[PDB]
């Protein structure tokens, strides 16, 4: 939800008092594990892709199921 | 004949289904085909055996990589042509070059290998 934070020198009672919404980085969290888990998946799709690859047969996929 | 079938844009080449064969005549024309079937990687199925099949006779490399042999063959009725083989094959005899095929051979050869891209 939200959170505020509060400043005081030890010596003076003058406290200056913020406000933050924590929607803000609940977005950046949120933005970070999506594009993370985005890479991790097309990483070990074009792993897959590559092993497949390595294996070196001419037709493409389909091809090959079809055939 | 039913047999087979004439390999669209060759004169002298032909595909036995039942036998999963193609044959190019060594001189001679083919004739009377109404059909013809396109040429096709699939039709040269890799044929499997855990001790390589032995070949006798001369035999010609068309890719190494593929397993793809030229093998000489006349028909018992003494019919001189060439079976283009695909699989786990190996020569009693030295291998040799495929220049040494006549312009006949070599031209069909050409247009069957070769992708039209």
């Amino acid at each position: 939800n939200k959170v505020r934070t509060v400043t005081e020198i030890v010596n003076s009672d003058e406290k200056i008092q913020k406000t933050y919404e924590l929607a803000e980085f609940d977005l950046k969290n949120l933005s970070s594990l999506e594009s993370y888990e985005t890479l991790k998946i097309k990483l070990a799709l074009s792993k897959y892709m590559a092993m497949l690859s390595t294996l070196e047969m001419t037709q493409p996929l389909l091809e090959i199921f079809r055939n | 004949s039913k047999d087979f079938l004439q390999l669209k844009g060759t004169m002298n080449a032909f595909y036995a289904p039942k036998q999963r064969i193609l044959s190019i005549l060594a001189v001679n024309r083919l004739f009377g085909a109404t059909e013809t079937i396109d040429f096709h990687p699939n039709l040269l199925v890799y044929r499997q055996s855990s001790p390589p099949v032995r070949l006798t006779g001369d035999v010609y490399v068309v890719d190494k990589n593929e397993k793809v042999f030229l093998v000489k063959h006349v028909f018992s009725n003494t019919v001189p042509a060439y079976l283009l083989i695909r699989g786990d094959y190996e020569s009693s005899s030295d291998l040799k070059s495929l220049r040494d095929l006549n312009p006949w051979v070599q031209n069909t050869l050409l247009k069957l290998l070769i992708p039209d891209s």
